């Protein structure tokens, strides 16, 4: 954290057909660090004021747009704005 | 005051005209009054005492808005006295 | 994104043939329903008739897990003002087909209240279509 | 919390069985409401006494339907008590009303004089309770004259709110004030298309004074016992243009009547040490 960044962004990949919900979205926005939210074509951008040295946990309900399915795992990529190089990868299997 | 077919009320004083215009300090003003108000004259005549002091006690009432209004006689006392004075409460005699 | 051809003619009248441009891969088979959609309070059991077949016009093997339920309402009550009360109900049932390929089937309407004051006057329905290898389904939700 | 006893004070062991239930709503049938509700959700319980005669029948209501359309706002209560040897059975039926309005606030019709005077504050005392007439803890209520909220007063821990409304600079004629309890928290649910929160309005009238100088006496909610001289209270304003300035002392005059008889005259002379007003306590010696 120290003297590297004071701003963070996470993007989340969707899959097949499914989405979150705007009620969940503006429920979430009334949380700490949540400077900005964005939903874009299966890519969720979350622009967060800063970074904690401790664990910060966020969750959101996901509806299902088109229930066509495939056995694929999606990913979330986090990074910073000052220098975008320092970043982090993760993924997650579908709940099906 | 109307007791035993005896009125004992003295007549009302003369009324005022509804068009006399008087100015005092600012604008130019015309009479108006409410029938439904209270004076010491109605303060008494509720107990039954009588006074005859030369000073005013009756409120000057201009014409056009006199008493009328049928007869405003509500409970005027909140009575609790009565008769019968027995509900069911069937506790038949249980003692020698 | 959205792209559109615009053309002007001799008398400056112009046609705008709009369209979307979004890269995509064609998908799935065919599913067909025809719900009655209109239901009285004096109805016993919901009969059903839902079909589906391949892209090729032949029946597909799988199951249909049908979801159908309804909450009651906001329901301010009677004690003096505002401040609503308690929660509601839903259920979970299922269906299967494929040999010839038809569930038809029914829905036990009795567990759901009838004529009470715990209603919002419509019922939500959500379908499902399974396959052995492909756990791929086709979306279908509506109300009655 | 029920019991029973013999003719001459003897314990009565036996079986006590209780049924309490009611129909849901039963509107009309036919073109009204043919099949609606049920025959009434109903229970049956039993218990035993015998030590000296007593039964504490706690009953759950959760099986019964609270807050729904099967309501009739009273539970018909049936009790039948029998005896071991003698199968004789003593029955008592009654209805227990299921309430709607939790809390209510009311004017005190002992104080709350209807005729008002300028500049001398009008006091408003209102009493709030819940359900089975309990004192109300510290709650905030609101006093609104015409449409403007001015009270915003906390109670005195037992629902006896009093408020001193200014009366200066009022020439108004109707003046129906109203009081309110606003709180978006209580288990209260609009029932008979009425106020969306407790409210209570008083309509009052101005009293007349040609020059303006006002007097009032403090009411008491309690009786005054014999032979105890007390110091009952009076308040007063004297405007200028009355006696004539420079004479800073006025005599107020005092009278009582028991049945039709002028009794126990009095007078008090008082110095107007301050500008124009004050208050006084009357040392009346009450007598049988």
């Amino acid at each position: 954290l120290r003297n590297e960044t004071n701003m963070v962004i996470i993007d989340i990949q969707m899959l097949s057909g499914y989405q979150a919900d705007y009620p969940s979205l503006r429920q979430l926005e009334n949380s700490q660090q949540v400077s900005k939210t964005e939903e874009q074509d299966n890519h969720v951008f979350l622009y967060l004021n800063a970074v904690p040295l401790k664990t910060i946990q966020l969750s959101f309900k996901v509806l299902i747009g088109s229930r066509v399915l495939n056995v694929k795992s999606a990913s979330v990529y986090v990074y910073d704005y000052y220098e975008t190089g320092e970043n982090g990868f993760a993924s997650y299997s579908q709940p099906c | 005051y109307n007791y035993g077919g005896f009125n004992l009320e003295e007549p009302e004083p003369p009324c005022e005209d509804p068009n006399t215009v008087i100015f005092c300090k600012g604008r130019y003003y015309l009479p108006v009054s409410s029938s439904t108000e209270g004076d010491t004259y109605q303060n008494l005549r509720r107990v039954g005492l009588v006074l005859g002091t030369s000073s005013k006690i009756r409120k000057p009432v201009v014409c056009g808005m006199e008493a009328k209004f049928s007869v405003p006689r509500k409970s005027s006392g909140e009575s609790d006295f009565g008769s019968s004075l027995s509900n069911g409460h069937v506790e038949t005699l249980r003692k020698n | 994104g959205s792209y559109t051809i615009t053309a002007e003619g001799e008398s400056c009248e112009s046609a705008r043939q709009g369209f979307t441009v979004d890269e995509y891969i064609l998908p799935r088979f065919s599913v067909i329903v025809d719900p009655p959609n209109t239901i009285s309070i004096l109805d016993d059991i919901l009969t059903l008739n839902v079909s589906a077949i391949y892209t090729y016009g032949q029946p597909v093997p799988g199951s249909v897990t049908i979801k159908c339920c309804r909450e009651a309402s906001s329901y301010y009550g009677r004690k003096g003002n505002c401040f609503k009360g308690n929660r509601g109900i839903c259920t979970n049932i299922t269906g299967e087909l494929g040999p010839d390929g038809a569930f038809y089937g029914v829905v036990s309407l009795l567990p759901f209240q009838m004529g009470q004051s715990g209603f919002q006057m419509s019922l939500g329905v959500a379908l499902t279509v399974t396959e052995e290898g492909t756990g791929i389904q086709v979306t279908h939700q509506f109300f009655i | 919390n029920v019991s029973a006893i013999y003719t001459y004070g003897q314990p009565v062991p036996g079986s006590v069985t209780i049924k309490c239930c009611r129909e849901a709503s039963s509107y009309y049938g036919r073109k009204g409401n043919c099949f609606k509700g049920n025959r009434g959700i109903c229970t049956n319980i039993t218990g035993e006494l015998g030590p000296d005669g007593a039964f504490y029948g706690v009953v759950s209501l959760l099986p019964f339907q609270m807050g729904q359309s099967g309501f009739q706002m009273s539970l018909g209560v049936a009790l039948t008590v029998t005896e071991e040897g003698t199968g004789i059975q003593v029955t008592h039926q009654f209805f227990i009303m299921i309430t709607s309005q939790l809390a209510t606030l009311i004017f005190d019709y002992d104080a709350l004089k209807e005729f008002y005077k300028r500049g001398i504050p009008y006091l408003v005392k209102v009493i709030l309770t819940d359900a089975n007439d309990n004192p109300m803890a510290n709650e905030q209520v609101e006093v609104e004259l015409a449409g403007k909220t001015i009270g915003a007063v906390l109670t005195d821990k037992e629902g006896r709110a009093e408020y001193a409304i200014d009366t200066s600079s009022f020439v108004q004629e109707n003046f129906t004030v109203v009081v309110s309890y606003e709180n978006p928290h209580q288990c209260y649910y609009t029932e008979w298309e009425g106020p969306d929160f407790p409210t209570a309005q008083h309509f009052v009238m101005r009293f007349y004074s040609e020059t303006g100088s006002f007097l009032d006496i403090q009411g008491s909610s309690v009786e005054l016992n014999c032979g105890q001289v007390h110091n009952i209270s009076v308040r007063y304003i004297l405007s200028l243009d009355g006696m004539g300035e420079g004479a800073t002392t006025a005599t107020f005059y005092y009278l009582a009547m028991s049945r039709a008889k002028i009794v126990q005259h009095g007078q008090r002379d008082v110095h107007l040490n301050q500008s124009k007003s004050g208050l006084f306590n009357i040392g009346l010696n009450v007598t049988s």
